[PDB]
Parts: C-alpha cells; structure tokens; sequence
C-alpha cells in the first residue's frame, strides 16, 4: 500500500530553535494532510491540503511538500504546540497515516518538589501497604529514585510511573510506589525516599515515622 | 456544536462479537462519509473503512475486511461497527470521524476542511473478569499535595476528577502501571495551598466503566498526636 | 456476467447508426431539405450525441462498479451531457407534437422560404432550454470523499442535487409532458371531426344530387345546387394530396356552370350537367376513402409514438423524484431498479429515429442507398 514514513519518530527542540517534520510517502501523492494529537485528546487536523492551515491554527506553522516527500515547518517554537504529529493520505485508498513524531520541549532545569504519602489505614485492613513518593513539576524527565527503609536500600518493590510532559509548565511528574505487605510493614519503623536530580545540589530525602 | 458521541470502553472475551456505536449531532449526518480509525499506541493509526449514510454503501480496508462490518441507522442517527472473531491483536482505541469532501468541477477541484473526530473507545480482549478499583486516600500531615490511589482494577480505562471537575490546576493523573498480579493501578494528585487545607474540602471521583462501579472519597489530612513528656 | 453488456451494446449501435442515417439523409437528399426536416435532424443530433458520448461511458460504470475510468474532471462533464442531450431530445419531441397539431387544424404559412426561418428559431430555443436546465450540474460539481477517480462513483448525490432533481425534472420532463398530453387529445380531436365534417358534407352533396335528378321547377334545382356549392367547398377545407382538392375545384366549376343554366330558366339543360357531376363524384370516391383510411391510421400511430414516450421516460423521472421525497421508502431498493429505468430512457434515443422515418417512403429508399453506398 501507500505507507507514509515520517522521520524522526521523536525530537526535542528548545524555544526559538526551529523544527521541520518530514513525511515521505511510498508513492507520488496528490496532497498531504497533517494532524496533531495531544495525549488525552483526539487528533485534530492542523493542515488541510499541502500548505493550508486549519481553523484556529497559529500562523507560525508552515507546511510545504512536493510529490513524494512532504514536510511541516514552524516559525517560533513555543510550549503550547508540543504533541505528536501524524500525516495522512487522502489521494487514494486505503487511507494511510504516518507513524508519528513526538515533540519534547527543552526547558531550563527545574528542581522537583518531593512529597511522600503514607498508606491509609483502610488499605492496611486488607493486609497490603503502598507507600507513595511524589515528584512533581521537574525537568528533564530522568530522575533517580531510591527507597531506604531504616537506612537500608530496597529493591524490587518500587514501580515508577512518569506522566506526559505538561502543556503549561512543560514539566514532568514521577510516581514511585513501594508495595509491601502488612506483615512486613509492621516490622520496620521509618520509610524514606531519597531522590537525586541534576537540578539538586544534594539529594533530598523525604521520610516519615510510622504513626 | 458538531459532536460525535461514541460508545464506552468495553472488555470482551476473545472470539466474541463487539458492537461499537457512534452517535452524531450538530449536522444532517448524511452530508459526509463516516470513517473509522483504529489507534494502537506505538504502531500509529490505521484506517478501517468508511460508510455513506444515505445509500448505506460501505468500503473496508484490505486487512479489516473480514473482521469489521460497518452499518448505520438513519432512525437513531448513529454509525455502528461490528468486530467479529475477536483476537488478542484487536485490542486498541477506535475512533469515528468525518472527513472533508473534495468538490470537483470541470474547472478545478476544491476541498473544504470539516474533519471532526469523536471520543475514543478503549477496547480490551481478555478472559479475566473485571475487578472494581480500590480507591485509597493520600493525606498530608506535616503548598501541600493530595491524591487518591486506585488499585486492583483489570480493564485499563478509568477516569478521575476532583470536586466534580471544579479542580483542574495542578492536577496530574499518572498513567497506570501493571502490577505483578496482572491488575492495573494509577494515581492522581493535586497541589493546593496549606491555607485551603482545613477550610476547603477535596474529593476525588473515581469512575470505572466495565466494573460498573463509581466511588467518591474525601481526602482528609492525618492528625498528629502529642507525644508524652 | 459480462454478457449483459452484449445486449446493452446492441442498443448503442442502432442509436449511433439510426441517428447517423437521418443526418446523412437530410444533408445529402435534395428532395428532403424542407423546413420541418431541419428540426427533425436536430432531434437526431441530440439522440446521436447521447448514444455516442453518454451511452458508451455509461456502459463502463456498470462494469467498473464504484470506479470512474476517465479523469475525475470529466465526471461532472459527462453528467452535463446526460441531461443536456436528454432534455433536448425530450423538448424536440415536445416541439414536434405541438407542430403536428397546428399543422393539422391550420396549414397556414406553408411557404418554403418563410417556414424555414421559424424552424431555425424553433431549433435554437430548444437547445437553449435544454442547456439552461442542464447547466447547473457542471457549475457546482459533485462532492467526493476521495481524490483518485479509481475509488469513486460518478453519480449525483441526493443531498447536493436535491432541489435540482426536483426543479430540473419538471422543466425537462413534466413541463413538456404537460404540453404533449393536451396537444395529443386536441390532435385526436382535430381529426375526429374533420373526418366527420367530410362525410356529412359528402352526404349533403348526395341528397342534393338526388333531388335535382327529380325536379319539376327551376327553383328547386338552384336551391339544391347552391347547397352543393357550399357543402362541396367546405369538404375541400376538411382535407390535409392536391388532386382530391382539385376534384372539388373541378366539381365547383361544374356547379357554377349548371347554376348558370338554372337562372336562364333551362331546367332540363341544368340536369344535363347534374348527371356530369355524378360522374365527377364517382372518380373521387376511391380517394375519398383513402383520405379517411389515412385519417384513422394517422390517429393510432400518434397514440403509439406518444405511448412509447410516456412508456420510457416516466419510469425514470417518476422513480427519480420519488427518491428525493420519500424517506420511508427503501433508498437501496429504489436506485437498484433506477439503474434499469436509466437505460429505458436511453433506448428512447434509438426508437425516435425509427418511429419518425420508417413510416415514410422517401426515407427508406434513401437509407438503403447509403447502406448500399
Ligand atoms: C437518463 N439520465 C440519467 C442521469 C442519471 O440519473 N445519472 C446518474 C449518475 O445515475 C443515477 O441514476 C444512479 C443509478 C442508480 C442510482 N442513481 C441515482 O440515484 C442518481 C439519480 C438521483 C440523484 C439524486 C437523487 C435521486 C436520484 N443517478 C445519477 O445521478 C440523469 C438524468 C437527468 C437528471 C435531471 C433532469 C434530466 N432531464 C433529462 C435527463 C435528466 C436524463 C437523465
């Protein structure tokens, strides 16, 4: 069929610096459409026809293309237009889409705000425990988390979960959860969460004493 | 005003039939074709087919030809899609959407953009029965941060809101992580000032469709106790 | 399954051939270049172009379902010619029916030098009416979901051409049809009485020819002979063949001669010419019957050519307008049988050259001459 190959699959660009997404086709196509999908929302078309913008689209976008290879260029990089970009074919059937191109904003390093939540008494009534450590609004994505129970490193019990890049602050968030049994939860006293990040001069630790 | 309301998320055993609906509103329904798109995260978007409401004419993709069957109903003004012989690879998110039409004269061809996509439908295929989510509060003690922990719910799609959608700033609903038990569990948080900690209430509204269970829970701060001297 | 295209193609050949023989007959035969044929030649042009441009391309859509082999730009062009040449064919047939009527009740303006101009402005109005009804299609093209013509069906949608199929079908079919229905019942009536005005006047001509053969005075012979002059001169008016009307001139001339003897008082000399009138009658008795024989015959053929008209275009234009109004009716069951009624409207373009030429001797002698080269 008429597959659409768009490189790169993912790209990161700073504000002001400029981007050019390419969407190359398998055959010679009449026109090319473009879509933007922000995680959590359905895709909305951004450029109908090869070079005409959709309704409500900023003028900084600029699409240009020939027959085989098409492209999508922007004018001024801003945080509001960080998303995945698909291109589709409407010339002939079957309608083919591109794999996608995720855009990551490159923002000044931000320090995470660490929070720790103890397990509710309702969960312990069922025999399980879940200690949560929250890292909110930080950049870049990578952040090293560690669990120290009585100054003893834990391994295998944690499950980190990073969310998508926020559209407003351009910052991520990480959710690390320490799952333990009530049997082993009563055997220890303090539970700590030591996190280190290039946005931190010294690794910060946020702990709590059971009860 | 153009709104395409779609069916809800569903868990269906493999080999059974699925019936997804797509309600239309805001226009005559019969003016444009009704396309269908399947989105499997990581692989991109794939075109299923389209249908024309007036005549009922349907076109399918070469792959989704034997699997999916597209129908419409002018009385109820909805567009259906039946997936038969459900395999494990057919677990994805499905969209219904109208696309613009090219108007072709002897002079030239015009195209008008009327592309409007509808809400997605998360379909999951597995033999395991659904389990309701166990929502647990995440209280502060010592700006503060709140949250709620949804644990042990099998079909993935679940929604969380704070104060019936009144709260939206500083809210981050993390993606679900797959537990060792085979059950998902996500968690959403919200950052609020310490002055609104005792003067205002905060309730998370968990809603899980397949389990057909909805539970709201109030997050209250943990009260400290004066340790004796 | 492709065999049906066999018979469908055996409908295209006569349409091309038949209408091409009419064009070759009027443009090459010096004895056929009179006014009313220049207008019939135009009907063959429309019927030819619809069998040469519309009908062949319409054959591909039946074979290539949901496909359009030609460029997508030519889809609105082919649809423009489907309505154009069809509306022209219908209005030409309508303009013929009305002329067939006026040409009977009043053969006025039968000059060849001045009846050819009216045909030239009669032909141009039909082509301007047919255009005006078929012109909006190419203006507002058809909307399609795809750009490539190999994945589209060239057809007018109910939504984009809703009010056109309604207001366009009336100006093309139901408007000229309304005229063709009344002009029919007024034509069958125009020759119902003229066929009766000939007999009653012909019997008035006998009764007076009976009485003057049995007379005693000179007043009865000139009363009955004057009643003959009027009756004979009115029966001449009730004929459409100048030699039969020439027969009345001869007769009336003999009426005046005998009516001149009656005023001189010579009764038995007037009856000498009255017996000569009885001879003049016996010579045209045969042609009097062939006149009424051709009257009852012309009355029925006008019913067949008219019946075949409503027999072929009604099933389409009725089904067409029904698909625009009725929403309870099964939309797929109508346009399934509408495909059939489209080709019934097409085959009319092939019968028209036949039911308007084969009933004439000079056409047959000329057709076989170019078939023969
Ligand atoms: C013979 N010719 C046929 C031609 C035509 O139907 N061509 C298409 C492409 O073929 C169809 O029949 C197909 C096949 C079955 C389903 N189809 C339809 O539904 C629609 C008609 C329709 C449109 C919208 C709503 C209801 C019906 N078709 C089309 O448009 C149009 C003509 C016409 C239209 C209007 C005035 C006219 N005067 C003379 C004429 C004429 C000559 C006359």
């Amino acid at each position: 069929d008429i597959v659409l190959i768009q490189s790169p699959a993912i790209m990161s660009a700073s504000p002001g610096e400029k981007v050019t997404i390419t969407c190359s086709a398998s055959s010679s196509v009449s026109y090319m459409h473009w879509f933007q999908q922000k995680p959590g929302t359905s895709p909305k078309l951004w450029i109908y026809s090869t070079s005409n913008l959709a309704s409500g689209v900023p003028a900084r976008f600029s699409g240009s293309g020939s027959g085989t290879s098409y492209s999508l260029t922007i004018s001024r990089m801003e945080a509001e237009d960080a998303a995945t970009y698909y291109c589709q074919q409407r010339s002939s059937y079957p309608l083919t889409f591109g794999a996608g191109t995720k855009l990551e904003i490159k923002r000044t390093v931000a320090a995470p705000s660490v929070f720790i939540f103890p397990p509710s008494d309702e969960q312990l009534k069922s025999g399980t425990a879940s200690v949560v450590c929250l890292l909110n609004n930080f950049y870049p994505r990578e952040a090293k988390v560690q669990w120290k129970v009585d100054n003893a490193l834990q391994s295998g019990n944690s499950q980190e979960s990073v969310t998508e890049q926020d559209s407003k602050d351009s910052t991520y968030s990480l959710s690390s959860t320490l799952t333990l049994s009530k049997a082993d939860y009563e055997k220890h006293k303090v539970y700590a969460c030591e996190v280190t990040h290039q946005g931190l001069s010294l690794p910060v630790t946020k702990s709590f004493n059971r009860g | 005003e153009v709104q395409l309301q779609q069916s809800g998320p569903e868990l269906v055993k493999p080999g059974a039939s699925v019936k997804l609906s797509c309600k239309a509103s805001g226009y005559t329904f019969t003016s444009s074709w009704m396309h269908w798109v399947k989105q499997r995260p990581g692989q991109g978007l794939e075109w299923i087919g389209n249908i024309y409401p007036s005549n009922g004419g349907t076109n399918y993709n070469e792959r989704f030809k034997s699997k999916a069957t597209l129908t419409v109903d002018r009385s109820s003004n909805t567009a259906y899609m039946q997936l038969s012989s459900l395999t494990s690879e057919d677990s994805a998110v499905y969209f219904c959407a109208r696309f613009g039409s090219f108007i072709t004269t002897i002079l030239t061809t015009y195209y008008n953009p009327v592309d409007y996509w509808g809400q997605g439908t998360t379909l999951t295929v597995s033999s395991a029965s659904t389990k309701g989510p166990s929502v647990f509060p995440l209280a502060p003690s010592s700006t503060a941060a709140l949250g709620c922990l949804v644990k042990d719910y099998f079909p993935e799609p679940v929604t969380v809101s704070w104060n019936s959608g009144a709260l939206t700033s500083g809210v981050h609903t993390f993606p679900a992580v797959l537990q060792s038990s085979g059950l998902y569990s996500l968690s959403s948080v919200v950052t609020v000032p310490s002055s609104s900690l005792g003067t205002q209430t905060y309730i998370c509204n968990v809603n899980h469709k397949p389990s057909n269970t909805k539970v709201d829970k109030k997050v209250e701060p943990k009260s400290c106790h004066h340790h004796h001297h | 399954l492709h065999w049906a295209a066999l018979l469908i193609l055996m409908v295209i050949i006569p349409t091309i051939g038949g209408n091409t023989l009419v064009i070759l007959a009027v443009s090459l035969e010096k004895k056929l270049q009179y006014a009313t044929n220049y207008f019939l030649m135009s009907l063959a042009v429309a019927d030819l172009l619809v069998g040469l441009f519309v009908m062949p391309i319409a054959l591909l859509t039946i074979m290539f379902e949901a496909m359009w082999p030609l460029p997508l730009v030519l889809c609105p062009a082919w649809l423009f010619l489907d309505v154009l040449f069809s509306t022209a064919s219908i209005w030409h047939l309508c303009a013929i029916s009305v002329d067939r009527y006026i040409a009977i009740k009043k053969p006025i303006q039968a000059n060849q030098y001045n009846s050819r101009a009216t045909a030239f402005i009669k032909i141009t109005v039909v082509w301007l009416i047919s255009i005006g009804i078929a012109i909006p299609v190419p203006i507002k093209g058809i909307e399609t979901d795809v750009d490539n013509p190999n994945n589209i069906t060239c057809v007018l949608t109910k939504e984009r051409f809703g009010d056109f199929m309604l207001f366009g079908s009336l100006a093309a079919f139901f408007t000229p049809l309304a005229i063709m229905i009344v002009t029919y019942f007024l034509t069958i009536h125009a020759l119902q009485k003229k066929a009766a005005d000939l007999e009653d006047n012909w019997e008035t001509l006998n009764d007076n020819l009976k009485v003057i053969e049995k007379a005693d005075n000179a007043a009865q012979v000139k009363d009955a002979l004057t009643k003959m002059r009027a009756a004979a001169l009115d029966a001449q008016k009730a004929t459409p063949m100048k030699d039969f009307r020439h027969g009345f001139d001869i007769l009336v001339g003999q009426i005046d001669d005998a009516l001149k003897l009656a005023n001189e008082g010579k009764v038995k000399e007037a009856q000498a010419a009255a017996e000569q009138l009885k001879t003049t009658r016996n010579a045209y008795i045969q042609k009097y019957l062939q006149t009424i024989s051709n009257e009852q015959r012309a009355s029925k053929v006008l019913g067949i050519v008219f019946f075949l008209f409503l027999l072929m275009w009604c099933p389409f234009f009725i089904t067409n307008i029904t698909l625009v109004l009725c929403d309870s009716c099964n939309q797929t069951t109508l346009q399934m049988l509408l495909e059939i009624f489209v080709w019934i409207g097409y085959v009319s373009s092939g019968v028209n050259p036949l039911v308007y030429t084969l009933f004439n001797k000079t056409f047959r002698d000329a057709f076989g001459r170019y078939i023969t080269c």
